[PDB]
């Protein structure tokens, strides 16, 4: 009797969406690894060039020291390979080579 | 039951949603913790 | 003074007899063996031996001179004063021969009787030891030690990660410093030797200081010129322009200096690097460097390694390979220096790479890497060439090795792009395999690598060349789960394509996909324009040369276009496009499946169910078509085991069709709340039925943790079988942000109604009503009304009863036939009457009381009619009882309305 109340059937639902069937992606033609571009030497040629150059020609660095032929050295005298007592005046074109490292500026 | 021509036409197609992916909704989320609580259910 | 100025033109040999043999020391005997015999048999003095030997040295016949001094040595074994002399000369001549020697002789060597550098070195060591046993501390021997040690030290292969070489350099330095000490610092070859050692130790400022000291003290020393050292020191130390100055000065003094020329060519080569690609400035610098300076230097010595390597690189660039081999080979054979060897191997590698002999190319790359010490040090380009060579031969695992090894060393661009591509392609291949392996890790690796490549395009300092291929791959990677990034990618691929309002007919696939990504977002017209643009673009290809499968693209894309129209709304045009596509091609089924759905919504009664049946019959094994048919059967159940039957027939077509499984959990769930509970045994039976629903929900959701419908079905299972609202509500909250369907909000409102959280249950329901499909859902309006009503009870709030009545009246408007909805407006009116009767005049109004009385009259009427009505919601006698109490509530309200408006006086 007095248990009457607002009437509102109470149920839960989990209805599914209909299959949307969206648009379809298409395959975009591309350069694979099998297409040689990435495996060709060429692709590495830039990388090869920006590598620092070696400037070391020899173990002696291009200034080979031999006494052979040097007039008296095998006998007593190193005259031939000895600096004069009196340093010569500096040549204008050697002046720039003689500048101390400090004088050079910043690398 | 694909015609050969259809089969190759479909070959070029790549799906981006189907029956199942639809149920993931507008932004996917993990519901494996719900798996955890379905478990004690049975 | 000048070297060899010592030697005279002719000399007379003092015979046992006399006058005898005179010798011309400019035009000597072709063979000295006889002369040697003469000297032996003449007990000949030692000046003559030396004078003729050095004579042979002045016209480059060094072996002759060695042989002579060898014999002279043994002939004068008694006396060691000039023996010391000739033995020292021997040593130095063994250094000469050492210099012109090869690292290794041909494979038919034979290895013993090897004429190699190490052969002459070891011979020089013995002679040197002989001379030092006579007079250690003879200055020329201090020099000899230095030089020897240097020549031996340069042959030490590159160490990995040296200490052997470093210590050897120190020994050389100390021997050179000893030669300095003995001279009291006036021996310029000794200080040049010290400078060299310093340079090898990386002590560049002290080495520079040393070469400069030589030039300063003894400028006229030009054989060898220390200004070379000066240049090399400057160049290291990073002053390549001052190095240029030095080497030009070197050439000024001696234009036929074969080393200064190379070094200057290397200066210009480096300079040509800093200017771009091929240009006028670039070409002048490069032709200058190579042709002038390297050719010039090559004419002077064809066997000079650095030159050989450099000119081999020149020819390489000019695709002229017979030269490249000869040169580079020569370089490798004749070098004290590992770097040169590595550069030579690298050039040969790149040649054999171009021509395609991959095995020897890979070995060459390997030798080039090892020459600089191999792995953990080495030549980066050589390593890369290996990696590529391993990519071909399809031995992609090892490629993965070395690329990884490299990127771990440093973030090399070329490695990164190759590795990433490799991984991407691995993923793409996987996806069409018989068994999909899990390659989510490989996918990530790829994505990260190609985003690192994007970073490379970003930074101004690099020169910033962009690749389509990388963008496309990266677009596909992102496609599955991060689609907006894929879109952006394809947008920049659009731009790159167009560069080489907006009318854009680029390749169709690109435009389509862009359309597709736009379509996943809301931009359905933007998508539509892109599809149309794709079609046009295919038409343009059709007329011209290039054969693409235009008929395939003209089946796919117009479906997409129809789908887009459909998304967009002008469905009729969507229809016509589907149809036109079908007229030309009526077996493309996804089209007719969309048609049948378009139909199912337009004509629910008639053609739609006709159409879907027809589609199910004509086309019964398409899983999408299937799903649609099942969806249709669900609609028929809502209308109420055809559906469950069918879903598990489809379950025999595919074990993991998530759609069908959640379709099952749903069906079970609905069929099982209405199951007769009775009590006890009967009650248990349906809790088993819920168990089965959860069976299907969980399998489905285990295959796809992102599945919101399965999870939500478990929350419904939760609430009904075990009144676990609290966590069922968790599921609900985060499914709510992913689903947005009305029913989600309804189900939410149901939970919040239970949890006394009325306000939040209100606007859940309200949001549900907002939503398309009926705003005016009677059953939701009801539920909302009661929620309002309970909020009014709880909070003693009239306005909440007001709303509850309003809602109850909205429902009645919608279904004025319906018995209960009428009962509800009535009930609520009686409640408002009651609460208003309970309130104090202090907190009440006379207006309210009038409207309450009005409402109460209405209520009595409605209840009274219901009494007479058949099929009442409650027993009719109980309804009359409610009406009878409405007679004395009538009087309560009369009374208190009088009292209230008297208070209102």
């Amino acid at each position: 009797m007095i248990h009457q109340d607002y009437i509102a059937r109470i149920r839960y639902s989990n209805a599914l969406p209909p299959p949307p069937i969206p648009p379809k992606l298409l395959d975009i033609p591309n350069t694979g690894l099998a297409s040689g571009q990435y495996t060709a030497p060429g692709f590495a040629s830039r990388l090869a060039r920006e590598q620092p150059l070696n400037i070391e020609a020899d173990a002696e660095l291009g200034m080979p020291l031999d006494l052979v032929g040097m007039p008296g050295v095998f006998d007593g005298d190193e005259s031939s390979i000895q600096a004069p007592a009196q340093p010569p005046p500096v040549h204008p074109h050697d002046r720039p080579l003689l500048r101390p490292l400090s004088t050079l500026g910043k690398p | 039951t694909l015609d050969p021509r259809l089969a190759q036409i479909y070959s070029g197609e790549r799906r981006m949603g189907d029956r199942n992916t639809a149920l993931r909704g507008i932004k996917p989320t993990d519901f494996s913790h719900v798996r955890k609580l379905a478990a004690p259910f049975v | 003074s000048k070297r060899f100025s010592d030697i005279p033109q002719t000399i007379d040999i003092p015979m046992q007899d006399d006058v005898e043999v005179e010798i011309d020391l400019q035009v000597l005997p072709d063979d000295p063996t006889e002369l040697c015999s003469v000297f032996e048999n003449e007990q000949s003095p030692r000046i003559y031996w030396m004078t003729v030997a050095l004579a042979y040295a002045k016209q480059n016949k060094i072996d002759f001179a060695i042989e002579m001094l060898l014999r002279g040595a043994n002939v004068l074994q008694g006396n060691q004063r000039e023996k010391l002399g000739i033995i020292t000369c021997i040593c130095w001549l063994y250094l000469w021969k050492s210099r012109e020697a090869p690292r290794v002789a041909p494979d038919g060597v034979p290895a013993s009787e090897a004429k190699t550098k190490e052969y002459y070195l070891q011979l020089a060591t013995q002679s040197l030891n002989d001379a030092s046993r006579i007079n250690p501390a003879f200055p020329p021997l201090f020099l000899a030690r230095g030089v020897l040690i240097l020549l031996k030290a340069s042959l030490q292969p590159s160490s990995k990660a040296d200490s052997n070489k470093a210590e050897q350099l120190r020994n050389a330095l100390k021997s050179f410093e000893e030669a300095i000490r003995v001279s009291q610092g006036r021996n310029m070859l000794a200080v040049m030797g010290k400078a060299r050692a310093l340079f090898s130790l990386g002590r560049y400022p002290e080495s520079l200081a040393a070469y400069q000291d030589v030039v300063a003290k003894m400028p006229d020393m030009v054989d060898p010129d220390p200004r070379i050292g000066i240049g090399c020191c400057f160049w290291q130390l990073g002053f390549k322009d001052d190095a240029k100055i030095a080497w030009e000065r070197c050439l000024e003094i001696n234009p036929d200096s074969k080393h200064a020329n190379i070094l200057l060519g290397l200066y210009y080569l480096d300079a040509s690097g800093h200017v771009p690609t091929n240009s006028p400035e670039f070409i002048r610098l490069y032709k200058k460097a190579m042709t002038e300076y390297t050719q010039k230097s090559f004419k002077l010595d064809k066997n000079l390694p650095l030159t050989c390597a450099t000119f081999a690189g020149y020819f390489l660039s000019r695709k002229q390979f017979g030269n490249v081999d000869a040169l580079a080979h020569k370089a490798i054979q004749y070098t004290d220096v590992n770097a040169i060897a590595s550069d030579g191997w690298y050039l040969l590698a790149r040649k054999e790479h171009y021509d395609g002999n991959l095995e020897r190319a890979s070995d060459y790359y390997r030798r080039a890497d090892d020459a600089r010490g191999g792995a953990e040090r080495g030549y980066l380009p050589a390593k890369f060439g290996a990696a590529q060579l391993s990519v071909l031969k399809n031995d992609l695992g090892e490629a993965k090795l070395r690329l990884e090894k490299m990127i771990q060393h440093s973030k090399n661009y070329e490695a990164m792009i190759l590795l990433g591509t490799l991984y991407a392609e691995e993923v793409f291949a996987n996806q069409s395999a018989a068994v999909k392996e899990d390659k989510s890790a490989e996918a990530k690796k790829a994505i990260s690598l190609l985003e690192g490549v994007r970073s490379a395009w970003k930074d101004p300092k690099r020169n910033l060349s962009p690749d389509a291929a990388v963008l496309l791959n990266l677009a596909r990677l992102y496609e599955s789960e991060s689609p907006d990034k894929a879109l952006q990618c394809l947008q920049q691929v659009e731009q790159l394509e167009i560069d080489q309002a907006i009318r854009k007919l680029l390749p169709p696939q690109l435009l389509n996909n862009i359309g597709c990504f736009y379509s996943q977002e809301g931009k359905h017209r933007l998508a539509t324009e892109f599809f149309q643009a794709a079609l046009d673009s295919c038409a343009r290809i059709s007329q011209t040369e290039n054969d693409l499968d235009i008929d395939a693209l003209l089946t796919t894309i117009p479906f997409n276009l129809g789908r887009s129209y459909e998304y967009e709304g002008d469905i009729d045009k969507a229809i016509e496009t589907y149809e036109q596509l079908l007229s030309r091609h009526s077996d493309y089924t996804d089209a007719r499946t969309r048609l049948a759905y378009i139909k199912l919504r337009r004509n629910p009664n008639k053609e739609g169910p006709d159409a879907v049946a027809k589609l199910y019959q004509e086309n019964p094994s398409d899983l999408e078509v299937r799903g649609l048919y099942g969806w249709f059967l669900s609609k028929v159940n809502s209308k109420k085991p055809e559906q469950r039957h069918y879903k598990h027939t489809l379950q025999s077509y595919d074990k993991h069709d998530r759609y069908a499984l959640v379709g099952m959990g749903n069906l079970h769930l609905m069929a099982a709340r209405e199951m007769r509970r009775e009590t006890e045994q009967d009650r248990q039976k349906r809790s088993a039925a819920y168990n089965r629903a959860v069976e299907f929900f969980d399998k489905a959701l285990q295959l796809d943790p992102k599945n919101a419908y399965a999870a939500q079905g478990i929350a419904i299972a939760l609430v009904e079988d075990r009144k676990d609202y609290k966590n069922a509500l968790q599921i609900f909250i985060k499914v709510r942000e992913t689903i947005q369907d009305a029913h989600v909000y309804v189900n939410m409102g149901h939970i919040y109604a239970e949890l006394r959280q009325f306000s939040k249950a209100i606007e859940s329901y309200e949001i549900a009503l907002s939503k398309e499909g009926k705003a005016n859902d009677a059953g939701i309006i009801s539920c909302l009304g009661r929620t309002w009503l309970n909020k009014g009870r709880a909070e003693r709030n009239l306005d909440a009863y007001k709303m509850a009545l309003d809602q109850a009246k909205k429902a009645v408007a919608v279904a004025p036939d319906q018995l209960h909805f009428k009962f509800n407006v009535a009930f609520v009116q009686i409640q408002i009457a009651l609460v208003l009767h309970s309130m104090r005049e202090s907190e009440r109004n006379s207006f309210q009381l009038e409207e309450a009385a009005e409402g109460l009259e209405e209520a009595i009427k409605i209840l009274d009619e219901i009494a007479a009505s058949p099929s009442p919601p409650y027993p009719r006698h109980d309804i009359e009882q409610r009406a009878n109490m409405a007679r004395n509530t009538q009087r309560k309200q009369l009374e208190r309305a009088l009292a209230s408006q008297r208070e209102y006086e």
